[PDB]
């Protein structure tokens, strides 16, 4: 697993070392947010992260470089960049230079990562370079090669064989949408090339849910291979309960009128969703992620409230990080959610909720 | 902007579709609850009317002259139009108002000079805005229909009738004979026979088609009401009840009970 | 696609095998045809596909037939652009397709494999005078039972439960039996999930679903038909689970 | 031996288990019930109830009923039954003062039948809520 | 608009205002066909508070006095966050939903509210 | 839209038509919403009535010019 | 359609007919999604009047009689106006809506209503 | 639609198919909103047994035509 | 007349001898069945039918040719 630092990503739509997974969604919705959350989370690991800032503002690039530097994660991150004021030539080139750097570091038997931002600007640059050369225009003026252009650079991020040192480049590109359209030419092309998709809907971004990941569309095709043994179980419990939450979403204000079972269903789903919210550039490690998802999906917040549960869960995470350091031992040495680990977590939960109900 | 507004109109007609399914399911849940609430008042009125019959046999000879069952000089007929406090239900409110205007048009040529009672918000607002009809009292749905709303309408018609102010008080409420056709039947309430069997507005004793205890079932993918005629019956009589407390006063004690139970079952069946 | 097609039609032409072709999927072929033609400087067709959409489809599809030598059968996936069957690529793919097998996420989430959807699978072969009147009426009655249960999922399985009807309980029970019986332990699910494989011939499927419908196997547990092959294996699984019931 | 009790209201049934001794008012006087009494009809009026079955006496605030006693069971059919403790005694004293005030604002047959009714209503709520 | 760039109470109040407006615009295509007597108290309270908020975000500009018919206004940031704390927290749900129309400060909204109600009571 | 606004009117009509178009936009937008309602307040319903009167006084017949004195 | 050409009465009746037709046209979405009971009485008065008008706007043709079977009817303007005035007054709103369907003069519609209450 | 349909349709088919057209058109109309308004009428029960059955006699097996005698 | 052998067509939407009747309908809705029923109904009448099939699958036209030969047509 390529651990992301977000509960939704690593829990539901799992990204592994080698799988391509783009972030589709409207403008100013959280694509650069989760794209930096991922890279800033990689400090606990050893990977070499690559950012390809294409066609940007040259000021957001300096801002996010200052972010990566003042957070310490520039100790490994290379950020190639070619802003909008550049010709179409260098914007078209830059992702290939990022891919060559990641290819080299991957061929040194070392796991890597690369972020493309965005492929839409790269495609616009290539389309301009084509139309200036009187190459025949195609659908929405994009020439007949943007598919080959994108597939060419996206097929280079591989988990190589164990005779070549199992190096891994995890291409995690970004393709913005206009008016919520993924059926345009460039979005359809990229979502057909890449393995999984992650839909960031700006409606959820205006609905408090940040990161605004839309689980009903976002899906990865790697599956359980990108989740550790301690993860996939609670991920299954969470997908079960969250599908049972979304299918009961219409029965909103009728929860008192509902059945008692469906009333617990709606309330527990709401606790799960309020757990899903987490601030920008706040990474969560695999101990923290499994602690959060466990305490959420097993009804240990159903006595609590939809407002308190964020403060309550961060305080429970602090309590179990400080008072019970053995959970980190068990998770990072055994990679499984054993019986003793589960009971240790429940006793941490019980004492924290007993101390917190007094507060 | 055409494709975006078209996608958004698609989304609107999807959200309305799914919330209409939602209101369908919560309405079927409350229907299934209401037919249980009928059974919650079934044994009371069952043994109650059985008492009203069996105790009446030795008091068939003597005359009690109960004021609830007296005959005032038949001049006026009051009318309780039992509308729900809700809208968007369908023809329920409008068919009630059709039978209501038909009754207060039918009672104008006989020389009756009727009055009205209103116990639904979507009906009592209509009777608020129409001053031509003599309204005595408006009822809304705030107090509990289980005891409190039933008792409010009960003691209100009791006050209108036991001091004998208005002449008659009759009831205009519908039943659960079907899903595709509700029929607002016009049954009189306050001029009652001492047996335990209601009379029509003209006294027909229309309880021959009683057919009570509606419970919802399905013959196919859709649900029909399946009115499912009378199941159980357990009266015998009292051999020598040798009872105290002045049998006139006993029947005047037994009448308001049965009246409140009739009004409670009326409100449950309307809802 | 033409590479795989000629490699298959050699097997048809000279070894008289019953060849099985897989083009996964036809939408990438249509898209690549459009992109070749767009780079060739041809004036594109309506939505943006190549001007030669139908003839390119035909010269790939009408080489996949049944001759007196043998018969090449193709099962080719389709992607439909934003589920729009009015688009030219699906509406021209279906001009040569015969049947469709729409796998469900619902029968995967329920957990019964294969995850197909019987109400959404269409076939031109399902006619009485093609595959028999018996097979036809069996399939029609099975469809009607599942179509009862799909609307009754909201009715009784959520709220109603009002002793629905014995003529409707008889449908709910056997619709449970049939949803369990639709699964089958695959040959190559053995090492995957632990299910030893069974072949179930066509006549055995028809007779098994015949007896699930006809009021002869309503008394056994509904799990006696889940992940089982023939119907005799289902009755034997009922006896073995009942031996575990007397245990 | 122990007779049965069914404090039955139109909407619900409040007490359905047994009892050995009940004391309840009537429309003219009062009545006491010992175990194994004759079938004796009872016109119980608006008023509290004294009940005794291996415990202390408790008030059951009833508001007008009828009891057709037969053998081993008394069917106390009241339109309004409730326990004396659940009704708040300060709410009872407020109802008492409100009713004593609003008795005098009634000056007619339509009005007085909602004057003594409300007065005995608050009084028989108080006669429970104190006890 | 960040916690570490524009202060904590401003960021919380801004994201909360965007929250309740997104709730209203989501509610709209339901309350269109359903009706207004078929929402719960939290939902109708949200509808009325959003309908106050949307009017309160309208200020008569200095250059727009030709187009509005009102002297020009200049609102501080302090006044705006005070107004949205006061509108959201509940202590102004007795004011008219035209009182927040083209007013500078929440004090001016209250004085306009008194003006409206006094004129209507005459 | 009028981009010049009340600097294209005389002082009389500038006085009486000060906040007219904006209050009529408000009345139209709240009459569109008062159809999504059952019961209202008398204050807002009188406001709906006065907005209807303002709406009815502006229907001008063809070949029927009003002067500025008539208008104000 | 100007009052200087066709006079005041004709243009007035035409204007009010178009007004009621557009009122029904505006309500058509709310009708199609839910129905008619949700409306006010003053709204269903216009919906009913326009449902009668939308049928009385048919007229059988002297040519298309060989298709439908209803023989051709020529109707005047001076009687079309009186028919539409009788519709908009409300002296005809009691009889049903399919009575007005495929007739000529207004007396054909009234005799149609009188006729379809004989065949029981 | 057939422009010249009733010309070429023979006299026998004309005389027998007029009433079929009338009843099938009215069945297509009565099937719409069949449940609420016109449920237990004599005419609508009869017309359901004559409008389902009309459609029952319209249906046919493929490759099994009926000459005009069997048609009439 | 030109009778197609269908009750509905030859009943309420007749076809003349000299009248174009477009068989418009979706994919797999039975239009080929209508055309073959019309052709097979002409087993006696001097209606020299011609069936031209633009751009269809070869198995469909082969099955229809088989039907046309076996049904004596
Ligand atoms: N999880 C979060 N919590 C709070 N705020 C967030 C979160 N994610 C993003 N934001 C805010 O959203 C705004 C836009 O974020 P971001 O730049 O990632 O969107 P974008 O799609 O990358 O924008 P653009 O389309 O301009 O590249 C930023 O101001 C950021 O502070
Ligand atoms: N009246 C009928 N009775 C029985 N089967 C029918 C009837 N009409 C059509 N079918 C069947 O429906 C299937 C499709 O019909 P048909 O081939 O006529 O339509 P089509 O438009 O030609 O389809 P395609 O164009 O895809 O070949 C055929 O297998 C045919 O046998």
């Amino acid at each position: 697993p390529l651990q992301t630092g977000l509960i939704a990503i690593d829990a539901m739509i799992p990204v592994g070392r080698g799988q391509r997974e783009l972030i589709i969604g409207d403008r100013q919705t959280g694509k650069t947010a989760v794209a930096t959350d991922t890279i800033l989370n990689q400090q606990g690991q050893n990977v070499i992260c690559v950012y390809v800032a294409i066609g940007q503002k040259a000021s957001s690039v300096a801002q996010v470089v200052t972010n990566f530097q003042e957070r310490g994660a520039m100790e490994y991150t290379i950020v190639v960049a070619e802003t909008a004021d550049s010709p179409a030539t260098l914007q078209y080139l830059a992702p290939y230079t990022g891919a060559a750097l990641a290819e080299y570091f991957m061929y040194r038997e070392r796991h890597t990562l690369i972020i493309y931002d965005d492929l839409s600007k790269q495609a616009q640059a290539y389309r301009q370079m084509s139309l200036l050369l009187r190459r025949p225009p195609g659908r929405e003026a994009y020439p007949g090669d943007v598919f080959y252009l994108h597939s060419r650079l996206l097929e280079r991020a591989a988990k190589l064989s164990s005779l070549l040192g199992e190096g891994s480049m995890t291409a995690l590109p970004i393709v913005e949408t206009q008016a919520g359209d993924v059926s345009a030419y460039i979005p359809t092309n990229v979502i057909s090339i890449t393995d999984g998709q992650i839909f960031l809907s700006a409606d959820l971004f205006n609905a408090g849910i940040r990161p605004a990941i839309n689980v009903g569309i976002s899906v990865s095709r790697v599956g359980s291979a990108a989740q550790i043994k301690a993860m996939k179980k609670v991920a299954g419990k969470l997908k079960l309960e969250l599908a049972q939450f979304a299918e009961l979403e219409a029965f909103a204000q009728f929860a008192s009128d509902l059945d008692k079972a469906t009333q617990n269903q709606l309330a527990r789903g709401q606790r799960l969703r309020e757990l899903l919210k987490q601030p920008q550039s706040a990474p969560l490690t695999v101990e923290e992620q499994v602690m959060t998802i466990y305490t959420g999906t097993n009804g240990y917040l159903d006595s609590l409230e939809l407002d308190q549960v964020r403060k309550y869960l961060v305080e429970l995470r602090t309590y179990v990080k400080t008072n019970k350091p053995e959970f980190q031992e068990i998770i990072s040495s055994t990679k499984t959610f054993t019986e003793e680990a589960e009971a240790l977590l429940k006793e941490a939960i019980q004492e924290q909720m007993e101390r917190f109900l007094l507060q | 902007a055409n494709l975006r507004e078209l996608r958004d109109r698609i989304g609107s007609v999807k959200n309305t579709q799914k919330i209409t399914e939602a209101m369908k399911l919560v309405a079927a849940a409350k229907v299934r609850r209401a037919q249980e609430a009928v059974v919650n008042g079934r044994p009371f009125s069952e043994t109650l009317v059985e008492v009203l019959y069996n105790m009446n046999e030795q008091l068939q000879t003597e005359d009690v002259d109960v004021p609830l069952t007296k005959i005032r000089t038949v001049k006026k007929v009051a009318l309780m139009v039992v509308t729900g406090d809700r809208g968007l239900c369908g023809g329920f409110n409008n068919m009630l108002l059709k039978k209501a205007e038909s009754r207060i048009a039918e009672l104008k040529k006989l020389g009756v000079d009727y009055t009205i009672i209103s116990i639904g918000k979507k009906g009592n607002t209509y009777f608020i805005r129409r001053p031509e009809i003599p309204v005595d009292r408006y009822f809304d749905g705030t107090n509990l229909p289980t005891a409190k709303e039933a008792q409010a309408i009960a003691d209100d018609v009791f006050s209108l009738f036991v001091s004998e102010e208005v002449d008659k008080v009759e009831m205009l409420y519908t039943k659960f004979v079907s899903l595709v056709k509700s029929d607002p039947v016009i049954h009189t309430l306050l001029p009652l026979s001492p047996k335990g069997e209601i009379c029509d507005i003209n006294g027909k004793c229309v309880d021959a088609a009683e057919d009570e205890l509606f419970r919802l079932t399905t013959k196919e993918g859709k649900l029909t009401v399946e009115r499912d005629m009378i199941k159980t019956e357990t009266p015998a009589f009292s051999p020598i009840l040798e009872f105290e407390q002045d049998p006139a006063q006993i029947l005047d004690a037994l009448l308001p009970l049965y009246l409140n139970s009739q009004i409670l079952r009326a409100l449950q069946e309307s809802l | 696609g033409l590479t795989a097609l000629t490699m298959a039609e050699y097997f048809r032409d000279v070894n008289e095998q019953d060849v099985l072709l897989f083009i996964d999927n036809i939408f990438r072929f249509v898209q690549a045809g459009s992109e070749v033609s767009a780079l060739l400087g041809r004036m594109p067709s309506a939505v943006g596909y190549q001007p030669t959409l139908s003839t390119e489809m035909g010269s790939l599809q009408e080489r996949i037939t049944s001759t007196k030598e043998g018969s090449i059968t193709s099962i080719q996936a389709v992607y439909v652009p934003a589920d729009d069957l009015t688009d030219p690529a699906p509406a021209t793919t279906f001009a040569h397709l015969d049947a469709t097998t729409v796998l469900s996420r619902g029968l995967a989430a329920k957990g019964i494999y294969p995850a197909v959807d019987p109400l959404d699978s269409t076939s031109t072969m399902l006619q009485p005078r093609i595959v028999g009147e018996e097979h036809y009426e069996i399939a029609q009655r099975v469809k009607e039972t599942l179509q009862r249960y799909k609307e009754l999922q909201d009715i009784i399985a959520i709220l109603g439960l009002d002793e629905l009807s014995e003529e409707d309980r008889l449908t709910v029970a056997r619709a449970r039996k049939i949803e369990r019986f639709l699964s089958q332990p695959f040959f190559v699910a053995e090492v995957f999930t632990g299910s030893p494989g069974k072949y179930v011939g066509l006549a055995e499927t028809i007779r098994g679903f015949q007896l699930i419908l006809s009021g002869e196997l309503d008394s056994l547990p509904e799990q006696a038909f889940y992940l089982v092959g023939n119907i005799d294996e289902a009755t034997a699984k009922a006896m073995n689970l009942e031996m575990e019931s007397k245990l | 031996m122990t007779l049965n009790l069914c404090v039955l209201t139109p909407n619900r049934s409040i007490w359905n288990s047994e009892v050995k001794e009940i004391i309840l008012s009537t429309n003219s006087g009062q009545i006491g019930v010992l175990p194994n009494h004759a079938p004796t009809a009872t016109a119980v009026d608006i008023g509290i109830l004294r009940i005794r079955l291996n415990d202390q006496w408790l008030t059951l605030a009833l508001m007008g009923g009828f009891a057709r006693i037969g053998n081993n069971e008394i069917t106390i059919l009241v339109n309004d039954a409730e326990r004396g403790s659940d009704i708040d005694p300060q709410e009872a004293q407020q109802t008492l003062e409100i009713a004593e005030a609003n008795l005098r604002k009634a000056e007619g047959k339509r009005q007085k039948i909602e004057a003594n009714l409300a007065l005995r209503r608050a009084r028989t709520r108080v006669e429970a809520s104190n006890t």
